[PDB]
């Protein structure tokens, strides 16, 4: 919604609204702005007394309004409450009906509707069955997930809105734990008291791994010392405060709720690492509890009413598809020679079989009624087979060239595991920018709902009956009708196991695998380069390895979501990986690759299946990761290849996550003020100046129903932050040609004073910002990576967060200034050359004193980790303006999708000026004891990325299907293969980053 | 029997450039690399079959070649010769295909005329300069491809949602005309015109209305219709231009060729 009128950004003070009666008669009622309906409704009944046949109108009571929202809906307002301007209307007009149906279920389903960016009602017009048959089956994940969490109240509903927030493991690596006195670590505990909400803090010294309760019973114990308490009367008052109080972080919502070691709790896990004190609130349970108002779940009214066949394995025939014709084909006819529309069966990525095309045709007669022909019998298609098509143009002479013009994929088998039959009519997609090959396999499945698109018209043989895929039941046994130690292989088996996801597995090492596969159950590492080499055109190996995974060892998570990539379609390899990630996935670690996860889901060949039901089922029963989970999902409603699929998603998660749906509308309803804001700053003031922007921008955002909006929410990038008032003084636009806006709130935090009094946050609407999203995760995990071994290389992941079509927030990283910047700040040394020494001056005015060497530290070891990141991922040659520094000494790279669209030369930017401070102000710099152990750290930490480079080549698989440019093949990828030198061993792999250390030197 | 003057061995070459060559080619489709480990001595051949890129690694040991333990043959070019007159199936039963058509390194230099120099010097360049301008083009026409889909998009949803409040407006009239009716009937024998013209006067006011939404929908419907048109036209606009440049690129970079005839970057330091 683009205002509140159709074509208009806000209704004036008063407007004329067309009211029309249950009579026949129409009254215009002028009313103001923001009128609420009951105002209307009372004031049109009374105002109904001066038109004819009034006497046929019952009692205002008997009736509400109905009118048509701008996303084409015909709206009931049973919620009378709201303000005739927050309605969203098409047209100033109101129809006036007796209400029907249950109020409360349409009340809801507005307010979900809002949240997900689209009306629940468009899904009750879903022809298609799969669609009611989701939405009715996966209720019961609701049920179990709201049943769950309110089993043990209200601690069960304290744990899922505010989740213990800790590390994946107690162990501390001893890194951090030598920042502890022999093994305790210092903290303080505060107290308001009452009269006029005095501060009051209490000192405390106890072991790391001490639990929150323990923490309040030194806490009391420290207080009650000088009370003479006898040892049971003491533990009275601890039982008493143990059972009454719970711990807070001073200055956000995180809460200590479910006895972890204190030190593994990531605030204070961190603490420990910047070694910062940890201040602690003590919180009474009963006010806790008391801003956790109840939240029920009901079922809605589709989920309760609804107004032979033979198996796959005896069709003795091979397959063949009719293609008829083509409809809306975009095509010049002068310059286009000919179209054809290309098909192949693929599993995954692989073909089944050889492809096979139409004859080529005129473009004016788009018809070709032939029936194609496919290598493969229809017993041995597997489960998972798929129709991948696309219509063709040719152009002759040098080479003649084919180039695709629309694709569209169909699974064989639906959701039913029948197997289609019969004319089959599916509207084509349009093929994505920069890709060539004629056919899109990775795309997902379905017709384009988007009119007047090329429509592609099919049939499929229809034999006598329906035709279903077999039970498992004769599976197995076919397996043992089919299937009717040794040591030098066991080295190379395990010497597979190591060899990337992406590595090259020929033909003598795949079935040698197939050979050996029931050995291979020792290295459950393998399963995915067996898979691979299963054939899966045969129904006899398909079916010996459904035996095989059936029995398979669990694998671990990082290599369990390789199974989910789209070059694994199974349902039971899939069904595998999922049942490993419930039992062995943290949610610390759910929460990290969600992403991930997410994109996975646009694979996944059913609406209905076990991974969204998992992601379903967590996102339910942790907010933290519910909330990440609808934004994720919610940035990609625009795009229609997956507006259906999310927003079934969506519905059932705001149908079940409790009163926190009204929170998140409070966000929907601040990214959207703030989206219309600078589409006008865009859209309307290009052709105007900067300080007419600014003026428009402060009067806008004083106007007081912009401020009711955008006070008062929590933080789409941290839902711990609140953001209560705007420091309007302080929010401003920025330089940048899409003009983003520095936003800046107060922390309303009653002890807001001990971790932040304003918090500010960056709001761009122009930019794809997912690039940054994946990147600064990536960073995230790989910081994680080389913590966890040793290596405190601090990185600055700062907070990025997509939430629609080019649009997001990014967080703002106090006390700090880029490269370019700070030379600014300093003098020329050389004709017209900035002082090389300027940056190591202004960190020594920053960090003046004993401090310095702390900083210098700070600055080498955030800088190696930028340096081998950047490298490893193709980002070194940035700018020095995208390069930044805290007065701190903290070093980070930022705008790492501008560098990418930039693109369309050094390894890694390690300028002159990082040497100066790095080896503290020396002489040839290169040659002193701190560069000595600089280059050594970044030796460690590449080869520490290369250990779990495995991970990573994941990571980026799973995108694929995304839609972002970087990451449209698996080749896209290997580039990482050539940083990480895969293909060449550990001390060649260190040579050659050796290399390109002296390279990124600029000599040695 | 020079490995290294064979029409199938490309050597230095990635798999990612294989792929590129063996996209959509006929099954017996054939090409030779040194293996990605770049072990000096080591050597992978791919092949077409079944519409997959076939990997597979010809072991080497004593000087003799070949491609599974049992080693035989004295060179690669032995052993491919051999598998080019007849059947991999004597390996694998269900790998039933011939070495049968080899992609080779220079049999395809379309460059024609006397090799001055200027043939990098100068037609390299205005090839390259006709690539990035039909590039340019390429991905403008993306970019109002797009704006248009999406405007499209709004305007169908907007008439759409004309579609309800004219829905609504007639039943309106529906309703008028159920309920009034028999009040006009019974006003007429009262000589109450006074009344009837109350009515008239509200139900003209009804239709009048419904006639300026139905105007602007036709008005919006207009718009659509022309926009809809050409964004027909900026798709099968760049329908025309996706051959040609890729037609231009495989151009301009195969006359790269002629930098290698001089073996080194110094030519295209030129257009530096
Ligand atoms: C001068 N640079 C190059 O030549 C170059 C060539 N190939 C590349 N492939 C590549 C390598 C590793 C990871 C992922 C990709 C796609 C890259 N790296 C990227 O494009 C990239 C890096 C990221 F960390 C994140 C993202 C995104 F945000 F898009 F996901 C993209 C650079």
């Amino acid at each position: 919604s683009s205002g509140e009128l159709w074509g208009i950004h806000l209704m004036p003070p008063r407007i004329l609204v067309e009211c029309l009666l249950p009579n026949g008669m129409i009254v215009t009622l002028e009313c103001l702005r923001e009128a609420t309906l009951i105002t209307i409704k009372h004031e049109l009944f009374k105002e109904a007394r001066k038109y004819p046949l009034h006497q046929l109108l019952q009692d205002e009571s008997s009736y509400i309004f109905v009118s048509v929202t701008q996303e084409a809906e015909r709206e009931e307002f049973f919620d009378e409450t709201r303000r005739l301007c927050d309605l969203r209307l098409f047209q100033p007009f109101l129809k006036v009906i007796e209400p029907v149906g249950n109020r409360e279920e349409k009340i809801l389903n507005r307010e979900i509707g809002f949240a997900i960016g689209m009306p629940v009602c468009e899904f009750d017009m879903v022809k298609d069955p799969e669609v009611q048959d989701f939405r009715r089956n996966i209720l019961n994940v609701c049920k179990e997930a709201v049943d769950l969490r309110d089993l043990n109240s209200p601690h069960s509903r304290a744990m899922y809105v505010y989740p213990p927030n800790v590390e994946s493991s107690p162990e501390l690596p001893k890194h951090i734990y030598n920042k502890l006195d022999k093994g305790q670590i210092i903290v303080v505990i505060w107290v308001i008291v009452s009269p006029n909400n005095d501060k009051q803090k209490y000192t405390l010294k106890i072991n790391h791994d001490c639990v929150p309760e323990q923490v309040i019973a030194e806490a009391i114990r420290k207080k009650t010392r000088s009370m003479l308490l006898s040892s049971e009367q003491l533990k009275l008052c601890v039982l008493e405060y143990q059972g009454k109080y719970i711990l807070k972080v001073c200055g956000c919502d995180e809460y200590f709720l479910e006895k972890y070691p204190l030190s593994q709790y990531k605030y204070i896990r961190s603490c420990i690492m910047l070694g910062r004190m940890p201040n602690l609130m003590l919180m009474a349970k009963e006010s806790l509890y008391s801003q956790l108002p109840m939240d029920c779940f009901t079922m809605p009214s589709y989920s309760r009413r609804i107004s032979s066949t033979k198996s796959l394995w005896v069709i003795n025939s091979a397959l063949r598809i009719k293609i008829l014709c083509a409809t809306y084909v975009n095509v010049n006819i002068r310059d286009i020679d000919k179209i054809y529309v290309r098909t192949g069966i693929y599993h995954g990525g692989e073909p089944l079989c050889d492809n096979v095309n139409t004859q080529r045709v005129p473009c004016s007669n788009p018809r070709w009624n032939e029936w194609l022909n496919y290598d493969i019998y229809i017993p041995d298609l597997p489960r998972a087979a798929r129709l991948c098509l696309s219509i063709c143009s040719v152009k002759g002479r040098a080479k003649e060239e084919h180039c695709p013009l629309a694709w569209g994929n169909i699974n064989l088998f639906d959701y039913t595991d029948t197997l289609v039959s019969g004319k089959m009519a599916l509207n084509l997609w349009p093929v994505p920018h920069g890709l060539e090959d004629l056919l899109n396999p990775i795309g997902v499945t379905g017709s384009n709902p988007n009119k007047e698109t090329p429509c592609l018209e099919l049939e499929f043989d229809w034999f006598s009956s329906v035709v279903k895929f077999p039970d498992m039941s004769v599976i197995e046994e076919h397996a043992n009708w089919s299937v009717s130690l040794r040591e030098n292989d066991k080295e190379q088996l395990k010497a597979i196991s190591t060899r990337d996801p992406l590595s090259e597995i020929t033909e003598q090492e795949k079935d040698f695998l197939w050979s050996h596969r029931h050995y291979c159950v020792t290295i459950p590492e393998i399963l995915p380069k067996l898979l691979l080499s299963v054939k899966w055109n045969s129904r006899d190996e398909v079916a010996q390895m459904y035996c095989l995974v059936k029995d398979w060892p669990p694998i671990k998570p990082e290599q369990a979501m390789e199974l989910l990539d789209c070059n694994y379609p199974d349902p039971m390899v899939r069904g595998f990986a999922v049942r490993c990630l419930e039992k062995y996935l943290t949610d610390d670690k759910l929460s990290q690759y969600l992403i991930q996860l997410v994109q996975v889901l646009k694979y996944e060949q059913y609406l209905d299946n076990l991974l969204v039901r998992f992601l379903l089922k967590k996102a339910l029963t942790n907010q933290r990761i519910g909330h990440f989970f609808f934004w994720h999902l919610k940035s990609e409603m625009h795009n229609k290849t997956v507006s259906q699929r999310f927003g079934l998603l969506l519905e059932s998660y705001c149908r079940a996550c409790g009163m926190y749906l009204k929170h998140l509308n409070r966000q929907v309803e601040a990214m959207e003020k703030l989206i219309n804001l600078t589409d006008i700053l865009k859209q309307e003031k290009k052709d105007e100046t900067q300080k007419v922007q600014m003026k428009f921008l402060v009067e806008q955002m004083r106007r007081p129903d912009f401020m009711d909006a955008l006070q008062g929410f929590l933080s789409p990038l941290n839902p711990a932050h609140q953001l209560g008032n705007l420091r309007l003084e302080e929010c401003r636009i920025m330089s940048s040609a899409k003009r983003p806006l520095w936003l800046n709130w107060e922390n309303p935090d009653i002890m807001s004073e001990l971790l932040f009094q304003n918090n500010e946050i960056i709001f761009k609407n122009g930019d794809d910002l997912r690039q940054d999203m994946l990147t600064l995760q990536i960073i995230r995990i790989m910081e994680n990576i080389w913590q966890n071994q040793g290596l405190d290389l601090r990185m600055l992941p700062y907070g990025c967060l997509s939430i629609g079509d080019c649009v997001g927030l990014i967080e703002v990283v106090r006390n700090s200034h880029t490269i370019m910047q700070i030379q600014c700040k300093g003098g020329l040394k050389g004709a017209l050359q900035f002082n090389s020494h300027t940056l190591h001056q202004w960190l020594k005015d920053k960090n003046k004193g004993e401090i310095y060497d702390a900083a210098i530290d700070l600055f080498t070891r955030s800088c190696a980790g930028y340096c081998v990141a950047t490298f490893i991922l193709g980002i070194g040659d940035r700018h020095n303006s995208n390069i930044m520094v805290k007065d701190d000494g903290q070093l980070f790279h930022i705008d790492f999708g501008h560098f990418l669209d930039h693109k369309k030369r050094v390894p890694f930017v390690l300028t002159q000026d990082f040497l100066i401070v790095i080896s503290k102000g020396a002489q040839e710099c290169t040659k002193t004891r701190e560069f000595e152990r600089f280059q050594e750290m970044c030796y460690k930490a590449y080869l520490a990325i290369r250990q779990h480079a495995n991970l990573f080549i994941n990571l980026f698989s799973m995108m694929l299907g995304s839609g972002m440019p970087e990451l449209q093949s698996f080749d896209d990828i290997a580039y990482i293969r050539k940083t990480l030198a895969l293909d060449k061993t550990e001390q060649e792999a260190l040579e050659y980053f050796m290399k390109q250390m002296n390279d990124a030197r600029h000599g040695g | 029997m020079s490995l290294q003057d064979a029409e199938w061995y490309w050597g230095d070459i990635s798999r990612e450039e294989v792929n590129e060559k063996l996209r959509d080619t006929a099954d017996g489709t054939f090409l030779v690399r040194d293996a990605s480990t770049k072990m000096h001595g080591d050597y992978t051949l791919t092949l077409r079959k079944g519409g997959n890129n076939k990997l597979i690694k010809i072991f080497h040991r004593d000087g003799k070649y070949g491609f599974s333990d049992p080693l035989t043959f004295s060179s690669v070019v032995e052993l491919i010769n051999h598998y080019r007159n007849e059947s991999l199936a004597q390996y694998n039963p269900k790998l039933d295909v011939k070495l049968l058509y080899p992609v080779s390194k220079y049999q395809q230099d379309q460059v024609v005329k006397e090799d001055n120099i200027e043939a990098v010097g100068k037609k390299l360049h205005e090839y390259n300069t006709q690539f990035q301008e039909k590039s340019r083009e390429y991905d403008r026409l993306y970019e109002e491809y797009t704006r248009t889909s999406q405007e499209i998009q709004m305007k169908r949803t907007a008439i759409e949602a004309f579609n309800e409040t004219i829905k609504i407006f007639e039943e309106q009239c529906q309703t008028q005309e159920r309920y009034s009716k028999e009040y006009i009937e019974k006003f007429k024998r009262e000589g109450n015109e006074k009344e009837i013209q109350r009515i008239m006067h509200n139900y003209d006011k009804l239709k009048s209305r419904i006639s300026e939404i139905i105007d602007s929908r036709r008005r919006l419907e207009e718009d659509l219709k022309k926009q809809a048109a050409e964004y027909r036209e900026i798709d099968k606009r760049m329908n025309s231009i996706k051959p040609d440049l890729i037609q231009l690129r495989k151009t301009r970079d195969q006359y790269l060729m002629w930098l290698t005839q001089k073996g080194v970057r110094q030519k295209k330091l030129n257009e530096w």
